[PDB]
């Protein structure tokens, strides 16, 4: 599971910015905290995993202070349209082990991260960000408070939400899927489509088949999100009109037990 | 600066007659300044619920429209994208095939 805090900030002028951020537990949304907000919001029931009012109370003062100090460091150091985003958190593997990160992005671009004790700049970031960062990081309180946080405070409160959250992290649903097809662009051809929505956890296999042959030709599309915290993928085949006859589309996900849906054309 | 990429799918097997959501998912963009209508016939559908914007691995921003519609034979479902990167608005049919 990679936990990740995503802040989004926009600067249009000397008077004009906001910073939005998002929190996500792998692709399950557990937190927003809009410009408009005083306070961080909780998405799902077990947003505050373990943690207690007081401790949850103090890190989200700490956010606060952060929220304010961040929009004025950028708007001093730009002395427009400037976006920023930061991508912050840990990767959580098996025995409680885990790996955590920060990365800032300027313009769209990965510029700098935190590393063990201090910000550094990526090979290739401007040059102009050299002096800032050293500036910055002459500022120990900031450095010693994003050290405790990676390092203490991320994994532990991850893994009270691994906890809390257990029976949505763990749910299973079903996928219902369904079958079209298009005329393609090549006379006498025809795009086969096998529709696949509704399922979680995201892992999945779909493949067209002629019996018990899988039919290499199948091409896979993205995993595309349903509003419902699940998800959908198709998998198309072009085939000689013709051909068509006696081909499948089958499905295997963890929800269906080990029954496969196997749909025929 | 990065240009949107829009798909369009529905969230349950389309049946004309039976209720459905339609999802419009809007992708790849830089910028996260954006504007997303969904249209029925043309015309803009005025109830459509946004995700929070969030970003990707790679940084580019993604957001997620749906809108309650029931298909039918003769009705036509597009979402229709305004972003600093393209000078004309960008709009993809659904396509129930
Ligand atoms: C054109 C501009 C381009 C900029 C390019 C990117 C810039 C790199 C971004 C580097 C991050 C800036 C961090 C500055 C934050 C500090 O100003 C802030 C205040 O520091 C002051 O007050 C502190 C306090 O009261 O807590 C201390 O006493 C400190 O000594 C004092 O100087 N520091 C803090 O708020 C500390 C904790 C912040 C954690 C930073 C990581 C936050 C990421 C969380 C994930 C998303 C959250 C929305
Ligand atoms: C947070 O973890 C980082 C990364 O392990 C620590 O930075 C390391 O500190 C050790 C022990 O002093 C050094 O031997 C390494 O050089 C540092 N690692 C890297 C990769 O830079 C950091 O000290 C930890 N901070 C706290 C407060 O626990
Ligand atoms: C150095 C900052 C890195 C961020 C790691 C934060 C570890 C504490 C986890 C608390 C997360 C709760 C969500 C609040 C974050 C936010 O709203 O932006
Ligand atoms: C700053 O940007 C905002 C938002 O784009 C805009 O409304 C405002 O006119 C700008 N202010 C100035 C001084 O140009
Ligand atoms: C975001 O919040 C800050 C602090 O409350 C506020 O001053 C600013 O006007 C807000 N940004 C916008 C564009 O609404």
């Amino acid at each position: 599971y990679t936990f990740r805090c995503l802040q989004m900030s926009s600067f249009a002028n000397r008077s004009w910015s906001r910073t939005d951020s998002v929190v996500w537990l792998g692709d399950l949304q557990t937190h927003r905290w809009s410009n408009d907000s005083a306070t961080i919001s909780f998405t799902k029931p077990w947003s505050q995993g373990k943690l207690s009012n007081q401790q949850w109370e103090k890190l989200q003062h700490m956010f606060q202070v952060y929220r304010v100090s961040f929009t004025r460091d950028i708007q001093e150091l730009v002395k427009y349209p400037i976006e920023i985003q930061l991508s912050a958190g840990c990767e959580m593997y098996p025995g409680n082990a885990s790996e955590s990160f920060l990365h800032v992005a300027f313009q769209g671009k990965y510029v700098v991260r935190f590393w063990g004790t201090s910000w550094q700049t990526v090979p290739g970031a401007p040059s102009w960000l050299d002096l800032p960062i050293k500036v910055l990081n002459a500022d120990q309180g900031t450095s010693a408070t994003v050290q405790m946080l990676l390092n203490d405070t991320c994994p532990l409160f991850v893994r009270g939400l691994l906890e809390a959250g257990k029976s949505d992290l763990e749910k299973q649903e079903k996928p219902v899927a369904w079958l079209s097809s298009v005329p393609s662009s090549a006379h006498g051809h025809r795009q086969l489509v096998c529709h696949v929505s509704g399922f979680y956890p995201k892992p999945v296999w779909v493949m067209w088949m002629r019996g018990d042959q899988e039919q290499q030709g199948t091409h896979r599309g993205d995993f595309l999100p349903n509003a419902d915290e699940t998800w959908y993928l198709q998998a198309t085949l072009d085939v000689e009109a013709g051909e068509e006859a006696g081909l499948a589309c089958r499905v295997k996900h963890s929800s269906l037990g080990g029954q496969d849906i196997i749909l025929y054309w | 600066q990065k240009t949107p990429q829009i798909q369009v799918y529905s969230r349950h097997p389309p049946e004309n007659g039976k209720p459905n959501i339609l999802n419009c998912y809007v992708t790849q963009f830089h910028p996260p300044h954006i504007e997303i209508q969904m249209l029925k016939n043309g015309k803009k559908i005025p109830k459509v619920e946004m995700s929070d914007m969030s970003f990707s691995k790679d940084w580019s921003f993604y957001i997620l429209a749906h809108t309650e519609f029931t298909p039918t034979e003769t009705d036509t479902y597009a979402c229709r994208v305004k972003h600093a990167s393209m000078a004309e608005p960008k709009t993809v049919y659904w396509d129930r095939d």
